[PDB]
DNA sequence: TCAGCGAGAGA
DNA sequence: TCTCTCGCTGAGCCTCTCGAT
RNA sequence: AUCGAGAGG
C-alpha cells in the first residue's frame, strides 16, 4: 500500500514507477540465479553481474551513476531516494506542511462597517465548516434521532438549522490567511458575523498587515476545534492584540488611502471661509454649525475645550481654555479620548500624525482605548472623505515654464559632454557617468521646480487683499496627504519621466522630455518599455 | 469588554502563554464536568465566562489546585 | 511512547527478521484474477490479506475467527491496514554495493581504504563487489588506527 | 471616400491626423500561409510534403538490384467535415494517397489533419492551435564568456556550427590560449586532432594558419595546440575519436572511419538547410549563396581562421538576441520535419524487407505500413509542447492565440535555462515583435505576439514595410526590411509631417540609424514609417489613449482584455481606436458575404441571398445560404451565438457583415459595457481598488453572461455489478422519478437544481441551469434502447428537412440521381454506429445553461489596467445624482489615478462624456419630431470638427433616409475613434465637450443620494468601457468539513473538484511557531489531517459535544520511516 | 548516510523535530509541558 | 543556465 | 605549498482550468 | 497521482 495499484476508471491498471524498478531488480537476479546453476562459462556469468549492480543502482538513488533509466516517456524514473529529498519528497511536502479538513477559501471584499475584531463570512461557507457542531446541537435539541436525519435536516436546509448555526458561530473565532505567509502577522483571528453572499469581508485596517488588496485577491479559512485551540486564537491570534509590529516598534494597523484623505480636510484650514472668525462652546457648536451649514468646515474659529491630563500622580486633572483652531479640528476633538493633549489634532493630519497619534494613545492609557480610538478614527475619515467629494480631474496635473529650459540646458551639457568625448581626452565610462549624472540633476531639478508650482500657487482675498495660501488642488492633496502616492509619481504626472533602467544596469539613450499628460511619441514609449520588462522580471525572478 | 480583549485578564495572571489556567481545567469542567459557572452567563459560551471569572479575579492556578483538593478528600 | 531517533546500519539478519513473507522469486505483480498472484509485489501471504476480515482463500469470513491462518494459501486474517506495515526481502545471488556509500559524498568505502574512488569504481563496474567485501572484511580497526 | 452599408448604418467619428497609406493585412495570415505550403503541389518540390518525399525516396534496397520509385500523392476527399467532427468526436483529416511503381498501384499512408478556414486545427473534437516557434537560425555563431568563466577575467572566445539536423559542433579556448574542439557538447580535445582526421599532415597545417608570431597582430596558438596533441598518426585521431564517442572504445580499424564519415559528410545524417548556408556563407563572407548541405573541410579550416582572427581583434563578435539571427518555424515546417522523421522510420523497414528476395509477389502496397507514420503525425498533433488548447473566450483572444511567438519548445530554450538578456527588449524589435504585450509570470520575455504589419520572409526571419524616399520625397511604394537591412539605411519617424507633396517640412528630422536615434538633414533620409500604429500588437492597439498611460498599465490592460466575458447584449465601445473592426472581421466568428446581391431571406437561424446579375456562375441557381451557429460552448464554458443583423430585401456588398458572433455588435469588437463613472471616495466602499456598482446595472441585465457546461455519464462493462441506464433507483422519491422519462435521461428544457439526477445526484454543487442538449452515443451492433430510438428519428427527420431546405431555396432559381445520393449516405451517418473507448457500453452527454448575474465578489477591469472586485450593490435611491436628477452607475476612487499611473482612464471618461452629450443631443432632437433638415445641420457640424481630421464626411451624398436610420443609429451616443499614437488631443475634447453644452472642464457638481446635499467639491463624472474578466467569485469560494482521503499519505486530497481541504504549508507553521501557538498546531498537523483514529475520535467527540482532542503520531512519519527502512539503513523509536 | 555511518542519536531538542513527529513544540503554551517532562526525568 | 564550494589535479 | 579543471548541491508561496497518458 | 500548457494572487 506504500506503492499502490491505483485503478482506473479503464481496463488498464497505473503502475508507479517503484514497481517496475523492483521487477527489474527481480528480473536480473533471478538471470543471475539460474545462469549460476547451469555452470555457464566465467566470461558469461561476469557481464549480467555489471547488470544487476546498475538495477540495485537505479532501484535507489537512480541518476547517481549517469544515464538513468526512462520509462515509456521520455521522463527519468522515480526512486527511493527521491521520495526523501527535493521539494516533493515527504520532508517538505507531507511532513513540514500538510492539506487540512475544516477550512475553506474565497475571495475578499472590503465591508467597512465593522470592528477591528470582526470578519464576516458567507452563511453557505459556515453551514459546511460547521457541520459536526450543528449536528450535535441537532441531537441535544431532540430535533433528529441519529446523524443520518440530522444531516438529511443539513441538505435540505430548514430554518432550524440556520438557527443553529446563528448560535453555534457566535463565539468560535475563525483564522484567516493569505497565500503568502511573509511574516507573522500574515494569519490572524476574527471573530465571525454570517454575511449574505459569497465573499468573506476583511476589515479595512487589517490589510495592510495582510499586504491585501481587492484587485480579485483571495483568503483562505480555518476553524479551530478544541477548547485550547479557541482559548490560543483569543489570547494570542485575535487581531486585537497584534498593534504593534514584532519586527519594530511601530503599529501595523495605521490609516490610510481614504481615511487620511478625510481626516487632514477636516483638519485643514483655509483663508476666509464661510463663518470664520467666531467664537463657540465647544465641539458640539461646532458639529451642529457644520451640519447646518452655517458655517464652513476649514473657517478659523476659537473654541472652549477642555482637555483631561494624567500629570497627577495616577490620576486625570482636567483643564479649559479658550484655544484658536477650525471648525473641523474641533468636531474631530470629539472622538479622541480622555488623557491626551490637544496639539495632537492642531495640526493638519498626514498619515506620519495619525500614525504618531495611535502610539501616543497605546504609550499614555493602554489597549481598549487605543482600538476604540482607531475604530473611531476609521470611521470619521471615512465619513468625511465621501462628504469631502474630492476627484482627480485632467485640469488638476499642472506643467511649469522652466521645465523645457532646464532641459534646453541639460541637453547643451550633454552635448558639450559628446563633443569631449569625440577627441581622445576621455574615455567611454567617465562620459557614460557624465551624462547620467547630468540627468539625474535635470530631472531632480524639474520635479523641485513643478513641486514648488503646485504647492505655492494658490491666491485668495481676504476684505479685499490679496495673499496666499497652501493650496486645495487634488493632486497636491493627494501627494501631501500620504495616502497615495509619491514625489516620483507627481513629478512624472508634470515633469520628465527621467531615466530608465534596463533589468541589469541604466541606459542614457534619450531624455523623456514628455510628461503623462502631453502623450508620448513612439520613441519614447519603445524606451519606456526597458523599465517596465526590468520590473516585472526583477519581481518575477527574484 | 471582556470578548474583546482580555488584557485585564492576563494582568492578573502576568503571563500571555498562562491560558491553560483558563482553558485546560476551567472550561473543561464547566463543559464536560457538572461544575457551575460562578459569575451570571449572559447568554455566553464558555470559554468567555471563565475569561470573565480571572478578569474580576475568582480563578487562578492557586485557587483551583487548592479546591481539587478540596475534592480530593473523600 | 518514545523518546528518540536512533539510526545507524541494518545489518542482513535484521533484514531478514524484518520480513513477515517467505522469499520474492516470481516477479509478477498481478492479472492473472483481480485477486493478487501468489508472491508477487503484490500478495497474500508475505504482506497481508486483501480484504478486511477476510482471507484470500475464502475459508472464513468473520472477526470471531481472527486470529487464525488459512488451508488453501495459508494467509492469516487480519484488518487491511496491517498492509501498510508488513515488509519482505528479496536475496541477490551476488551481493552489490550500496551506491549511497560509495558516491554522493567523499567515499566512506574509499576512506575506509587508502586508494582513491577511481580504482574502487573501475573494480566494482568490472573494467566486483565481492572483492571490495572481502577486502572491508580483511582489515582490523583496531590495529590499522 | 465612399462607405460600405454596414459601415453607412454607424460611422465611427475618427480624429486621426496622419494618412495611412498600407491597409492592415489579413491578421491570420501567418497560420494559412505556412500550412498551405505543406499541402500544396509544387511542381519544382522544394516546400515541405514533396521536398520531404523527395529526400527520403528512392529505395536502393540494398545492392539486391530492386528499387522503389514513386510519381505524386493527392490528398483524398475527408470522411466528415469541421462540424461532425466536432460533434462525434474525431480527427478532421483527410487520407494521403501516393501512387508508386517498383522496378504500379496507390498505397495508404496515414491520415494528415487539416486545417480549417480560420486556421485552427480540430484533433479530437476539440479546436488546438500550434504556435509559430522563434529559434536561433542554423548556421556559425561566434561568442564569448564576457570574462566570468575563470577569475582571470580574459575574454574566452568560441564559435559554435548549429546544424538544422546533425551534431553540434564547437570551437573553444582556453586560458592557456588553445583551441579545443567539443562535438555534441562531450569534453575538450585538441583541435589539431580534427585536422589529423581530415588527411592533412603537419606541414600542411602549419602552411595553412602561418606564413612568423608577433605580439599583438598574430599568435602561435595551432603551434601549442598541436604540442599538446597527443596524437601524431591519422588512424590515432581516429581510433581516439572513436574512444570519445563510444565508451567500451574497440579499436576495430575500418569502421572508425565510417563513424567519422557518417558524423558529418553524410547526406542523411547530417545537413546544413539552404538557410543554414546562406548564414554560414554569409558570416563567412562568400559571394556565392547556394551551395552543397553537408559540411566541408575548407568550411571548417575558414571558420577556425575566424575564429583565430575575431581573438587576435580583427573581427567582431555577434549578438546573439538579434531578430536576424533568430527565425520563425510555423507549423508545416514543424509537420514537415515530423512526417520526414515518420518517412525515415518506415523505409528503415522497406529496406528490411527488400532484403529478402521476393519474385512475382512483392507489391508496392504490400511493403508499405503507415502505423509509424499516423503514430508520429499524431503524437504531434495532440501531445507537443506547442500544439495548445484553443483560447475561445472571445475573438481578440482567438486571434492574440493564434498570432503567438514561443521561444519554448522543441529545440528551444527552458524556463531555467533563459538568462536576463533573452528576456529583455531588443533594439531590432521594432516594427517585428510588440514591447508590450508578454505574460507576468514565469514565461515573461519567453513568449511575444506578433506586430500588426509584421511579416515572415521566404527564409523566416521577420521582416517590416517601410515607405521610400526618393529625391527628397516620400512615395507611396512599400519595400520590406528585415533586421539585417534595416541597419545599414537611415528611417524616418512615421510622426514626421508632410506637404501634401511628400517634401519634409523640418529642417532636421528625427530618425533611427543602427539602434541609435538622432536628428538627421533632410537629403540622408533613405526611408519611412507607414503607420503610428506600426509597433504595438493587436491587443496593445486595441487600447485607446496608449500613449497616456504606463508602459506596466498597458501590459496589464493588454492582458486583461483577453480575459472579458461575452455579455448577453453586445454594446459598442464609445471611445475606441478604430481597429476594432478589422479584428472583429478577421476573427473568423462573424459571417461576412462572399457575394454580393440582396438578402431574399432573413431567420434566426439562416439567410439566404440572392446573388447579383453579374457574379453567379453560368450554371450555378444563383443563391448563398449561410447557415448560423446557435448556443454552442467554447472551450471555456462560456457561449458562442450568431445574430442576423439584415432585414429583408436590403442591398449587400461583398465583404459585408451579415451576422454578429459573440462579443461584436454591426461588424464591430465589442468586450463590455459603457457605463456612468463618477470618480469619488463613497463611505470606503471602495477602499483599496474595489467597485461600488449600481443596482440599474443588475436590473438591466447588463453584465448578465450565459455559461454552458458539458457532462457525460458512461456506462463502463462490469462483470459483477454491471453498470445500467434505467429509471429504477432504489431508495429514491417520487419526484425525482418524475422528472425523468421512461428511459431513465432527463427531458430537453428541464430546469435541474443542484442535486437532481440527470441520468439514472448528478449535476454537481449549486450551479443549476436547463438542459439544452442531449447527445448519446452506443458501442455498434448494440441496439438502442428508448429515448435513443426517438433521437435518431428526430434528427433523421430533421436531416431530410435540413438538406430539403437547401434543395427547394436552390431548386427556386432553376438527373435526379446525382443528389439523391448523397441523402442515402448522409442518413446511414445517425444509423449508422460509432466510434467508442473500449470497454464501454454507452455515453450520454448533457449540456446545461447557467446565466450569472454580477454579485460582490465577482472581478471586473478596464482597458487601462485598473481592475477591481465589486463590493456592494447600492440601491438606486443611495447613488450620487446629477442637477437633473441622473444616478451614475459606478463610483470609482480616485486614489488608484495617481500611484497606478494611467491618465487614460481619465482622457477616455472625458471623451465619453462628450460623445453621451453629442448622442443626447441627437436624441433630444429626434424625439420632438423636428425637420431632417436640422438633423443634416447638426450631424456635420458634430462631424466637420476637428484641426485637420483625414475622414472627411459629407452628408449631401446621404439620402434622407440614410440620414435616418444613421441619426437612429447615433441617438445612444456618436462613437469616436483614436489612433493608437496620433489621437485626440485634449483641445479637441474641449471644443467638442463645448459644442455639447457640457462643462469644459468635464467636472459636474453632485448631490448625495441619501442626505440630499451637495458634494462640497466639482465631481468628475463621465462615460467609461467597462468589462467583466472570468474570475467569478460563483467559481472561487469553497469549504470542505470531511470527505474523502488519499492512500498512501492519509491526508485530504487537493483541489476544489475533489472536494478537497487547503493547504497549511512551511510558512503557516512558521506564523504559528512565532506566535507561540502550540496546541492550534498540534491539532493542524495530527487531528485535523494524517491521523486516522484522531480523526474519528475528535468527530466523535465534536458530535457529543465535547471539545477534547487525543493526538496521536501522523502516519507520514510512519511511510517516512517505513520506506529508509526499504532504503536499507536502520531508523527506529526508542524508549 | 552520514547518520546511518555514525550511527547517531536524536533527542528532538528543536521546533522541526517536534513539528515532523507531531507533539507540542518547546515553545509558547508546550513550554509548561516540556518542562513538566524534563523535571520528570 | 549562473553562482559557490570541496577534493583532486599537477608545477 | 599551491593555482587550476571537474562534479554536485541548490534555485518563494497558494489556487483554478484542459488534455494524455 | 504524473506530465505538458495556460491563468490568477
Ligand atoms: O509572482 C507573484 C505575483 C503576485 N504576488 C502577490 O500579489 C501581489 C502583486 O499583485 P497585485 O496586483 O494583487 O498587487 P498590487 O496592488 O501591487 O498591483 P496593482 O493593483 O497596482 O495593479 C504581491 O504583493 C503578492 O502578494 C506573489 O506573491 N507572487
Ligand atoms: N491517469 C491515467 N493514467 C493512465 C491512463 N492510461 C494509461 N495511464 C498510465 C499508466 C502507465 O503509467 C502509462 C501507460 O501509457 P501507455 O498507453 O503509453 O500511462 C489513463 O486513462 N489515466
Ligand atoms: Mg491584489
Ligand atoms: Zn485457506
Amino acid at each position: 500500500d506504500l506503492r499502490p495499484l491505483v485503478p482506473l476508471d479503464g481496463g488498464r491498471f497505473a503502475t508507479s514507477d517503484l514497481n517496475d524498478l523492483y521487477r527489474r531488480v527481480i528480473n536480473r537476479n533471478n538471470r543471475l540465479k539460474r545462469l549460476l546453476d547451469l555452470a555457464a562459462p566465467d566470461i558469461i556469468v561476469r557481464n549480467e553481474k555489471r547488470m544487476l549492480q546498475e538495477a540495485v543502482d537505479a532501484l535507489l538513488d537512480n541518476g547517481r551513476r549517469g544515464r538513468a533509466i526512462t520509462g515509456s516517456n521520455k521522463r527519468p524514473l522515480k526512486s527511493l531516494a527521491d521520495m526523501i529529498k527535493g521539494k516533493q519528497g515527504r520532508f517538505r511536502q507531507n511532513l513540514l506542511g500538510k492539506r487540512v479538513d475544516y477550512s475553506g477559501r474565497s475571495v475578499i471584499t472590503v465591508g467597512p462597517y465593522l470592528r477591528l475584531h470582526q470578519c464576516g463570512l458567507p452563511k453557505k461557507m459556515a453551514l459546511e465548516l460547521f457541520k459536526p457542531f450543528i449536528y450535535g446541537k441537532l441531537e441535544l435539541r431532540g430535533l433528529a434521532t441519529t446523524i443520518k436525519a440530522a444531516k438529511k435536516m443539513v441538505e435540505r436546509e430548514e430554518a432550524v438549522v440556520w438557527d443553529i448555526l446563528d448560535e453555534v458561530i457566535r463565539e468560535h473565532p475563525v483564522l484567516l490567511n493569505r497565500a503568502p505567509t511573509l511574516h507573522r502577522l500574515g494569519i490572524q483571528a476574527f471573530e465571525p458575523v454570517l454575511i449574505e453572499g459569497k465573499a468573506i469581508q476583511l476589515h479595512p485596517l487589517v490589510c495592510a498587515a495582510y499586504n491585501a488588496d481587492f484587485d480579485g485577491d483571495q483568503m483562505a479559512v480555518h476553524v479551530p476545534l478544541t477548547l485550547e485551540a479557541q482559548l490560543e486564537a483569543r489570547a494570542l491570534m485575535m487581531s486585537t492584540n497584534n498593534i504593534l509590529s514584532p519586527a519594530n516598534g511601530e503599529p501595523i494597523i495605521v490609516p490610510s488611502q481614504d481615511v487620511v484623505l478625510g481626516l487632514y480636510y477636516m483638519t485643514r484650514d483655509c483663508v476666509n471661509a464661510k463663518g470664520e472668525g467666531m467664537v463657540l462652546t465647544g465641539p458640539k457648536e461646532a458639529e451642529r454649525l457644520y451640519r447646518s451649514g452655517l458655517a464652513s468646515l476649514h473657517a478659523r474659529v476659537k473654541v472652549r475645550i477642555t482637555e483631561y491630563e494624567k500629570d497627577a500622580n495616577g490620576e486625570l486633572v482636567a483643564k479649559t481654555s479658550l484655544k484658536d483652531t477650525t471648525v473641523g479640528r474641533a468636531i474631530l476633538w470629539m472622538i479622541v479620548p480622555k488623557g491626551l493633549p490637544y496639539s495632537i489634532v492642531n495640526q493638519a493630519l498626514g498619515k506620519k500624525a495619525i500614525s504618531k497619534m495611535l502610539n501616543t494613545c497605546y504609550r499614555i492609557l493602554g489597549l481598549k482605548p487605543t482600538v476604540i480610538f482607531a475604530d473611531q478614527i476609521m470611521y470619521t475619515g471615512f465619513a468625511y472623505a465621501a462628504r469631502s467629494g474630492a476627484s482627480v480631474g485632467i485640469d488638476d496635473m499642472v506643467i511649469p515654464e522652466k521645465k523645457h529650459e532646464i532641459i534646453s540646458e541639460a541637453e547643451a551639457e550633454v552635448a558639450e559632454i559628446q563633443e569631449q568625448f569625440q577627441s581622445g581626452l576621455v574615455t567611454a565610462g567617465e562620459r557614460y557617468n557624465k551624462v547620467i549624472d547630468i540627468w539625474a540633476a535635470a530631472n531632480d531639478r524639474v520635479s523641485k521646480a513643478m513641486m514648488d508650482n503646485l504647492q505655492t500657487e494658490t491666491v485668495i482675498n481676504r476684505d479685499g487683499q490679496e495673499e496666499k495660501q497652501v493650496s486645495f488642488n487634488s493632486i497636491y492633496m493627494m501627494a501631501d496627504s500620504g495616502a497615495r502616492g509619491s514625489a516620483a509619481q507627481i513629478r512624472q504626472l508634470a515633469g520628465m519621466r527621467g531615466l530608465m533602467a534596463k533589468p541589469d544596469g541604466s541606459i542614457i539613450e534619450t531624455p523623456i522630455t514628455a510628461n503623462f499628460r502631453e502623450g508620448l511619441n513612439v520613441l519614447q514609449y519603445f524606451i519606456s518599455t526597458h523599465g517596465a520588462r526590468k520590473g516585472l522580471a526583477d519581481t518575477a525572478l527574484k | 469588554m471582556a470578548r474583546v480583549t482580555v488584557q485585564d485578564a492576563v494582568e492578573k495572571i502576568g503571563n500571555r502563554f498562562d491560558l491553560v489556567l483558563v482553558a485546560a481545567r476551567r472550561a473543561r469542567q464547566m463543559q464536560v464536568g457538572g461544575k457551575d459557572p460562578l459569575v451570571p452567563e449572559e447568554n455566553d459560551k464558555t470559554t468567555v465566562i471563565a475569561l470573565r471569572e480571572i478578569e474580576e479575579g475568582l480563578i487562578n492556578n492557586q485557587i483551583l489546585d487548592v479546591r481539587e483538593r478540596q475534592e480530593q478528600q473523600e | 511512547e518514545f523518546d528518540a531517533i536512533k539510526i545507524a546500519l541494518a545489518s542482513p539478519d535484521m533484514i531478514r527478521s524484518w520480513s513477515f513473507g517467505e522469499v520474492k522469486k516470481p516477479e509478477t505483480i498481478n492479472y492473472r484474477t483481480f485477486k493478487p498472484e501468489r508472491d508477487g509485489l503484490f500478495c497474500a501471504r508475505i504482506f497481508g490479506p486483501v480484504k478486511d476480515y477476510e482471507c484470500l482463500c475464502g475459508k472464513y469470513k468473520r472477526l470471531k475467527h481472527r486470529g487464525v491462518i488459512c488451508e488453501k494459501c495459508g494467509v492469516e486474517v487480519t484488518q487491511t491496514k496491517v498492509r501498510r506495515e508488513r515488509m519482505g526481502h528479496i536475496e541477490l545471488a551476488s551481493p552489490t554495493a550500496h551506491i549511497w556509500f560509495l558516491k554522493s559524498l567523499p567515499s566512506r568505502i574509499g576512506l575506509l581504504l587508502d586508494m582513491p574512488l577511481r580504482d574502487i569504481e573501475r573494480v566494482l563496474y568490472f573494467e566486483g563487489a565481492e572483492a571490495i567485501q572481502a577486502l572491508l572484511k580483511s582489515m582490523d580497526l583496531e590495529q590499522e588506527c | 471616400m465612399v462607405y460600405s452599408y454596414t459601415e453607412k448604418k454607424r460611422i465611427r467619428k475618427d480624429f486621426g491626423k496622419r494618412p495611412q497609406v498600407l491597409d492592415v493585412p489579413y491578421l491570420l495570415s501567418i497560420q494559412l500561409d505556412s500550412f498551405q505550403k505543406f499541402i500544396e503541389q509544387d511542381p519544382e518540390g522544394q516546400y515541405g510534403l514533396e521536398a520531404a518525399f523527395r529526400s527520403v525516396f528512392p529505395i536502393q534496397s540494398y545492392s539486391g538490384n530492386s528499387e522503389l520509385q514513386y510519381v505524386s500523392y493527392r490528398l483524398g476527399e475527408p470522411v466528415f467535415d469541421v462540424q461532425e467532427c466536432q460533434i462525434r468526436g474525431v480527427t478532421y483529416s483527410a487520407p494521403l494517397r501516393v501512387k508508386l511503381r517498383l522496378v504500379e498501384q496507390e498505397v495508404y499512408m496515414g491520415e494528415i489533419p487539416l486545417m480549417t478556414d480560420n486556421g485552427t486545427f480540430v484533433i479530437n473534437g476539440t479546436e488546438r492551435v500550434i504556435v509559430s516557434q522563434l529559434h536561433r537560425s542554423p548556421g556559425v555563431f561566434f561568442d564569448s564568456d564576457k570574462g566570468k568563466t575563470h577569475s582571470s577575467g580574459k575574454v574566452l572566445y568560441n564559435a559554435r556550427i548549429i546544424p538544422y539536423r546533425g551534431s553540434w559542433l564547437d570551437f573553444e579556448f582556453d586560458p592557456k590560449d588553445n583551441l579545443f574542439v567539443r562535438i555534441d557538447r562531450r569534453r575538450k580535445l585538441p583541435a589539431t586532432i580534427i585536422l589529423r582526421a581530415l588527411n592533412y599532415t603537419t606541414e600542411q597545417i602549419l602552411d595553412l594558419f602561418f606564413e612568423f608570431t608577433n605580439d599583438l597582430d598574430h599568435g602561435p596558438y595551432i603551434s601549442e595546440t598541436l604540442r599538446v596533441d597527443p596524437t601524431n598518426d591519422r588512424l590515432s585521431a581516429l581510433v581516439e575519436i572513436y574512444r570519445m564517442m563510444r565508451p567500451g572504445e574497440p579499436p576495430t580499424r575500418e569502421a572508425a572511419e565510417s563513424l567519422f564519415e557518417n558524423l558529418f559528410f553524410s547526406e542523411d545524417r547530417y545537413d546544413l538547410s539552404a538557410v543554414g548556408r546562406m548564414k554560414f556563407n554569409r558570416s563567412l563572407l562568400r559571394e556565392e549563396i547556394e551551395g552543397s548541405g553537408i559540411l566541408s573541410k575548407d568550411d571548417i579550416i575558414d571558420v577556425m581562421k575566424k575564429l583565430i582572427d575575431i581573438r587576435n581583434g580583427k573581427g567582431e563578435v555577434d549578438d546573439i538576441d538579434h531578430l536576424g539571427n533568430r527565425r520563425i518555424r510555423s507549423v508545416g515546417e514543424m509537420a514537415e520535419n515530423q512526417f520526414r522523421v515518420g518517412l525515415v522510420r518506415v523505409e528503415r523497414a522497406v529496406k528490411e524487407r527488400l532484403s529478402l528476395g521476393d519474385l512475382d509477389t512483392l507489391m508496392p502496397q504490400d511493403m508499405i505500413n503507415a502505423k509509424p507514420i499516423s503514430a508520429a503525425v499524431k503524437e504531434f498533433f495532440g501531445s507537443s509542447q506547442l500544439s495548445q488548447f484553443m483560447d475561445q473566450n472571445n475573438p481578440l483572444s482567438e486571434i492574440t492565440h493564434k498570432r503567438r511567438i514561443s521561444a519554448l519548445g522543441p529545440g528551444g530554450l527552458t524556463r531555467e535555462r533563459a538568462g536576463f538578456e533573452v528576456r529583455d527588449v531588443h533594439p531590432t524589435h521594432y516594427g517585428r515583435v510588440c514591447p508590450i504585450e508578454t505574460p507576468e509570470g514565469p514565461n515573461i520575455g519567453l513568449i511575444n505576439s506578433l506586430s500588426v504589419y509584421a511579416q515572415t520572409n521566404e527564409y523566416g526571419f521577420l521582416e517590416t514595410p517601410y515607405r521610400k524616399v526618393t529625391d527628397g520625397v516620400v512615395t507611396d511604394e512599400i519595400h520590406y526590411l528585415s533586421a539585417i537591412e534595416e541597419g545599414n539605411y537611415v528611417i524616418a519617424q512615421a510622426n514626421s509631417n508632410l506637404d501634401e507633396e511628400g517634401h519634409f517640412v523640418e529642417d532636421l528630422v528625427t530618425c533611427r540609424s543602427k539602434g541609435e536615434s538622432s536628428l538627421f538633414s533632410r537629403d540622408q533620409v533613405d526611408y519611412m514609417d507607414v503607420s503610428t500604429q506600426q509597433v504595438v500588437s493587436v491587443g496593445a492597439s486595441l487600447i485607446p489613449f496608449l500613449e497616456h498611460d504606463d508602459a506596466n498599465r498597458a501590459l496589464m490592460g493588454a492582458n486583461m482584455q483577453r480575459q472579458a466575458v461575452p455579455t448577453l447584449r453586445a454594446d459598442k465601445p464609445l471611445v475606441g481606436t478604430g481597429m476594432e473592426r478589422a479584428v472583429a472581421v478577421d476573427s473568423g466568428v462573424t459571417a461576412v458575404a462572399k457575394r454580393g446581391g440582396v438578402v431574399q431571406y432573413v431567420d434566426a437561424s439562416r439567410i439566404v441571398i440572392k446573388v447579383n446579375e453579374d457574379e453567379m456562375y453560368p450554371g450555378e441557381a444563383g443563391i448563398d445560404i449561410y447557415n448560423l451557429t446557435k448556443y454552442t460552448r467554447s472551450n471555456q464554458n462560456t457561449c458562442i451565438n450568431q445574430m442576423p443583423c439584415v432585414s429583408l430585401g436590403e442591398p449587400v456588398e461583398r465583404g459585408d457583415v451579415l451576422a454578429d458572433g459573440p462579443s461584436t455588435d454591426l461588424g464591430e469588437l465589442a468586450l463590455g459595457q459603457n457605463m456612468r463613472v463618477a470618480f469619488m471616495p463613497w463611505n470606503g466602499y471602495n477602499f483599496e481598488d474595489s467597485i461600488l456598482v449600481s443596482e440599474r446595472v443588475v436590473q438591466e441585465d447588463r453584465f448578465t453572461t450565459i455559461h454552458i457546461q458539458e457532462l457525460a455519464c458512461v456506462s463502463r462493462d462490469t462483470k459483477l455489478g454491471p453498470e445500467e441506464i434505467t429509471a429504477d433507483i432504489p431508495n429514491v422519491g417520487e419526484a425525482a422519478l418524475s422528472k425523468l422519462d421512461e428511459s431513465g435521461i432527463v427531458y430537453i428544457g428541464a430546469e435541474v437544481t443542484g442535486g437532481d439526477i440527470l441520468v439514472g445526484l448528478r449535476v454537481p454543487n449549486g450551479v443549476s441551469g436547463t438542459v439544452i442538449d442531449v447527445q448519446v452515443f452506443t458501442r455498434d451492433g448494440v441496439e438502442k434502447d428508448k429515448r435513443a430510438l426517438e433521437i435518431e428519428e428526430m434528427q433523421l427527420k430533421q436531416a431530410k428537412k435540413d438538406l430539403s431546405e437547401e434543395l427547394q431555396i436552390l431548386e427556386a432559381g432553376l438527373l435526379k440521381h446525382e443528389f439523391e445520393k448523397k441523402l442515402e449516405a448522409k442518413r446511414r451517418k445517425i444509423t449508422q454506429g460509432d466510434d467508442l473507448a473500449p470497454g464501454v457500453l454507452k455515453i450520454v452527454k448533457v449540456y446545461l445553461a447557467v446565466k450569472r448575474r454580477i454579485q460582490p465578489g465577482d472581478k471586473m477591469a478596464g482597458r487601462h489596467g485598473n481592475k477591481g472586485v465589486i463590493s456592494k450593490i447600492n440601491p438606486i435611491e443611495d447613488m450620487p445624482y446629477d442637477e437633473n436628477g441622473t444616478p451614475v452607475d459606478i463610483v470609482l476612487n480616485p486614489l488608484g489615478v495617481p500611484s497606478r499611473m494611467n491618465i487614460g482612464q481619465i482622457l477616455e471618461t472625458h471623451l465619453g462624456m462628450a460623445a453621451k452629450g453629442i448622442g443626447d443631443k441627437i436624441n433630444a432632437m429626434l424625439k420632438q419630431q423636428q425637420e431632417v433638415a436640422k438633423l443634416r445641420e447638426f450631424i456635420q457640424r458634430a462631424y466637420d470638427l476637428g484641426a485637420d481630421v483625414r475622414q472627411k464626411v459629407d452628408l449631401s451624398t446621404f439620402s434622407d433616409e440614410e440620414v435616418m436610420r444613421l441619426a437612429e443609429n447615433l441617438r445612444k451616443g456618436m462613437p469616436i475613434a483614436t489612433p493608437v499614437f496620433d489621437g485626440a488631443k485634449e483641445a479637441e475634447i474641449k471644443e467638442l465637450l463645448k459644442l455639447g453644452d457640457l462643462p469644459t472642464s468635464g467636472q459636474i457638481r453632485l448631490y448625495d443620494g441619501r442626505t440630499g446635499e451637495q458634494f462640497e467639491r466639482p465631481v468628475t463624472v463621465g462615460y467609461m468601457y467597462m468589462l467583466k474578466l472570468n474570475h467569478l467569485v460563483d467559481d472561487k469560494m469553497h469549504a470542505r468539513s470531511t470527505g474523502s482521503y488519499s492512500l498512501v499519505t492519509q491526508q485530504p486530497l487537493g483541489g476544489k473538484a475533489q472536494f478537497g481541504g487547503q493547504r497549511f504549508g512551511e510558512m503557516e507553521v512558521w506564523a504559528l511557531e512565532a506566535y507561540g501557538a502550540a496546541y492550534t498546531l498540534q491539532e493542524m498537523l495530527t487531528v485535523k489531517s494524517d491521523d486516522v483514529n484522531g480523526r474519528t475520535k475528535m468527530y466523535k467527540n465534536i458530535v457529543d459535544g465535547n471539545h477534547q482532542m487525543e493526538p496521536g503520531m501522523p502516519e507520514s512519519f510512519n511511510v517516512l520511516l517505513k520506506e529508509i527502512r526499504s532504503l536499507g539503513i536502520n531508523i527506529e523509536l526508542e524508549d | 548516510t552520514e547518520a546511518a555511518v555514525a550511527g547517531k542519536r536524536d533527542e528532538l531538542r528543536g521546533l522541526k523535530e517536534n513539528v515532523i513527529v507531531g507533539r507540542l513544540i518547546p515553545a509558547g503554551t508546550g513550554y509548561a509541558y516540556h518542562q513538566d517532562r524534563m523535571r520528570r526525568r
